[PDB]
């Protein structure tokens, strides 16, 4: 089976960074989609990012002068690089990545 | 048709056997599928009205589309008519007159007229102009043979989503060719027929993915 | 029922050529000359001055009004570039006729060309906003500098511009 | 037949094999089907007499219609120089005779008499007299060799109206090659012969159908 | 053949490999039914002699036929030598000599030779001539080969009465004869070897009755 | 398209009905396979715009490459218009407009101003800019299609070598990457890849064995 | 799948009224729909159509001044009858097509 874990969220000062990252089992260049979405309490899911095998990667409007999407297939991980972080961007961010199926992560939550 | 010469002059040559056969045999093996249309307009290059109705007339099966577009025919051409009404007068030597609807479908004009508009200075193209009629009338035909509605196009649960697409844009094409319009229905009728797990992965992918993102994914 | 003015003062290699007032018809075309009052005026905070003539064709027009990239490219309304052919009931009767330009129907922007002749086949393409007033010759003076392509042989500046009273 | 080449001088040309075979096998697979009136006008486009001779005796079968159509070709010469009789006398130097019955027939007439005729000015074109005689006769034949009478065609009760439709316009268009008023019999019988279910619902439609409108009902 | 140009010199063209294929392959199917003979005319437009003989020479099978018809062209050149006889003289430089009959067949003639002959003004039509030969050796194959005589064609039983009709022109054709014959013959044995239902519906037809009256009338025996 | 003429000026044809079944054909016989292409790129040699989107518009089936063919299309448009943005202004009498992508494209513009530019003096080649386009859709598509990785590709035990090296280099070809690819590959898979009464030969060859050698070496496994 | 006819009473000369007819299942899935007619004494006659994807048509006695719509959430035949005159007095039947001719029960319409 597939299994994904995110970690790295918490709560941090506006204009600092963060890294979140998704481990994912077995190897990402098996995976057929993958990217990030998010959700606060009271906030509808909102998608951040996506990677498609191939393609360049994809960042909503949002985030896009602010957060940058990056893959390393050595560490198996799916990585979000947010800088400048606003409190209007507090939410909890959850993973995904489509094999036969789509696969979810529980989320981490981010406080700015 | 109507073609140049050596010379550079327009000038008449015969419908040739392998385009006449060529059309007779599109639609003997394509029937009003809508790439029918496409190939109609290649086949009718520079032709007269007289060349079109011959292409359409040779035309043995599918009588009740034929009568339709007889129908389509002369209902744009009473609105020619009507938009471009005919000045009525002795005509002066050397001028020509004025086509009518009928002129232009090629009924109640002959050969010479129709040479003499679509070679004038300028050009009155009667060719051009009745090819814009049928080719609306063909469109109408290809919406009424479409067997589908859009909205039964349901992807099987063990139907690759490769060839569920094809068959999704198939009957899109045949609902009165491809559009913009087709595009607003498009973002939406394609994920919610999806297979369930194949419309979990379209979701996740989020908005404004494009097909070959979603091709992907979904492989 | 209002016909405002707007003029503007034109250089050439920084020197003074003259002062060009044109009248604009806003009893018939208002959303076209509104546009073109305030991006005269500066008051929304950018506009003509400063811009240049990019195309300058003798017996043929006068163009300029491209401020964001100034060479005949892209030109901005006041709405975000973006506005509509207001109508085509205006025919392009002679010099001095004041339209705007266009690449093509409804794609308008904040390009103008001054007739100096009379342009019929340009009728039903552009949308005449205004008419010249005066200095008409200042605008013949314009010519000297252009050429067949358009090209200037000297830089042509609009140095000022506003609304006549 | 007789084309325009790269100068503008109407010079004559050898009927060309890939037209002889096109006629001939159009006969051998579809036969005196009404659409192959319009396919021997196509192919016979610019034709001498000569031409138009060779054409017909070019084909090997159905040779009870190819006798009828002499009797009707004979009978068309008669009221041409009935018409057009020929004004007799001395034939002066570089002068062309006039044209009878036969001639225009190619029974009679030299091809280089053929050409002499078509390429005058004013042109005697005696192709285009020719044809339009071939053209009659065959009409009788493609109406004689009309399967069904109009009166018997009925639509089956698991039939689809669209096939209803086709096999009933293709019955009316063998029925006098067309060219009829087209609209007595339509507004009347299309109804009564068709099933009972699409009946009560043809009935329903109430005045003024397009054919269209009651095809889309019956769907 | 010999062919008008985009001006109006008349030039030599090669045989074209769409023609060739062609007459044989009618040969192949079709034999010596009627219906070549008008094929073999088309098919040979503007032909030199030597062109037709590489027609005539292409088909493989129906040497009897070839044979047949080789001497019925021997037969034509001997009168046309008889009716036109060469002059005999030295040639004046320029002038073209004159042709036998082995010279119109394509036999002791050179292509250049009868490409002069054809573009002389006036022009001897040495190709067209030979042709006429051709046709009326054919038209004695066609008739030798005509399978069945009009008195053996009569209707049968559940044939169709446009079928017999077809079967009974079709022999006839073959059979060539006259306008005159074709006429009487049909008042005759047409009805006589008609099916005895449309024998019965034939005859209460009565007496005038068109070709297409009857093909009518018996549409329904089936 | 724009052909040459008998004298040297460039005008219009009509798309000729071989070109066109041609294209239709191959689809039907081939679909996507990355032989179709350069079929395309001769079929549309001097291609008009318009005759461009018909071929395109004539293929019935594989509606999904076609709507995937069209937003590569559009993107390639898009960023047109951005590298070549049109200069706004009054069209001089006699002067062409300037094409945008759309205009490349055959959407936007007449058949008219489509042979303008192209046989303006310079000319302005709207047909192979579109062809261009097109072509770098194409190759998506093919890529997208492949069948099958090269890494799954495996000599059968039965399969004569010829067969598994003529289906390594076609899968490679449809892969297309690049040609350090493509010999790094095949230094690599071919061998590894192959059956082992292949791979027995193949290693006993040694190093630097050339493509050739090992195909003739190879002959007799069968 | 059942038909009900409804909308019909009295009005007076001059006035305006709109005729409804209930379908079960949802209307926009027939085929064609429309209205007749029967007066006593009076040959039934046709009243309106509605076919799908073409404008509506209605009988000549009442073209100008009558207009048709469709409402697939309600599964009714909305006929307007304007400009009102008494002779529209009569029973009145709705018909819809989907490939088996269906009736209404009727209801009578009396102007004055």
């Amino acid at each position: 089976d597939v299994q994904l874990q995110e970690s790295g969220g918490g709560l941090v000062q506006a204009g600092g960074s963060l890294r979140l990252s998704c481990a994912a089992s077995g190897s990402i260049s098996r995976f057929n989609a993958m990217g990030w979405w998010r959700q606060a309490p009271g906030k509808e899911r909102e998608f951040v990012a996506r990677i498609v095998k191939g393609f360049d990667p994809v960042l909503a409007d949002s985030v896009k002068g602010r957060f940058t999407i990056s893959i390393d297939s050595a560490e198996n991980t799916l990585a979000l690089q947010m800088n400048r972080l606003k409190p209007e961007d507090t939410a909890v961010y959850y993973c995904f990545a489509a094999l036969d199926t789509a696969y979810w992560g529980q989320g981490t939550q981010v406080t700015v | 048709p109507i073609v140049q010469n050596l010379q550079g002059q327009m000038v008449h040559q015969c419908i040739s056997p392998r385009t006449l056969n060529a059309w007779v045999k599109v639609v003997e093996e394509k029937a009003f599928s809508p790439e029918v249309i496409p190939m109609f307009s290649a086949l009718s290059c520079g032709a007269t009205p007289q060349d079109l109705n011959t292409m359409l007339n040779t035309v043995g099966g599918h009588q009740a589309a034929m009568q339709m577009l007889k129908e389509t025919i002369n209902e744009e051409a009473a609105e020619w008519d009507r938009l471009h009404p005919v000045h009525a007068g002795p005509i002066a030597p050397g001028q020509m007159r004025e086509p009518r609807g009928s002129d232009i479908a090629g009924t109640t004009s002959t050969l010479q007229e129709q040479i003499g508009w679509m070679t004038h200075n300028p050009p009155i193209p009667v060719g051009e102009i009745y090819k814009r009629w049928i080719i609306l009338g063909l469109n109408k035909i290809v919406r009424m043979y479409s067997p589908t509605s859009i909205l039964d196009i349901r992807q099987g649960p063990k139907e690759p989503f490769r060839d569920y697409v094809d068959r999704f844009y198939k009957t899109l094409r045949a609902e009165q060719a491809s559009q913009e319009v087709k595009n607003a229905a498009t973002e939406t009728l394609l994920v919610q027929n999806a297979n369930p797990d194949c419309k979990t992965i379209l979701k996740a992918l989020g908005p404004g993915a494009t097909l070959e993102e979603m091709m992907t994914a979904c492989q | 029922m209002v016909n405002p003015t707007v003029f503007f003062d034109i250089a050439v290699d920084g020197e003074p050529l003259g002062r060009v007032s044109f009248e604009l018809f806003a009893d018939k075309v208002p959303k076209t000359a509104e546009n073109f009052r305030a991006l005269s005026t500066g008051e929304k905070g950018f506009g003509y001055k400063g811009s240049c003539f990019h195309r300058i064709i003798p017996g043929f027009m006068c163009q300029g009004g491209d401020f964001t990239r100034h060479n005949g490219t892209g030109g901005k309304s006041i709405y975000g570039e973006k506005f509509e052919d207001e109508n085509f009931i205006l025919k392009h009767t002679g010099p001095g006729i004041l339209s705007m330009a266009n690449a093509g129907p409804n794609t308008n922007g904040s390009q103008f060309f001054i007739c100096t002749a009379k342009t019929e086949w340009l009728d039903g393409k552009h949308v005449v906003f205004g008419k010249v007033k005066e200095g008409m010759n200042i605008v013949e003076a314009m010519e000297r500098f252009g050429s067949r392509n358009g090209k200037t042989s000297k830089k042509i500046t609009i140095a000022d511009c506003g609304q006549l009273e």
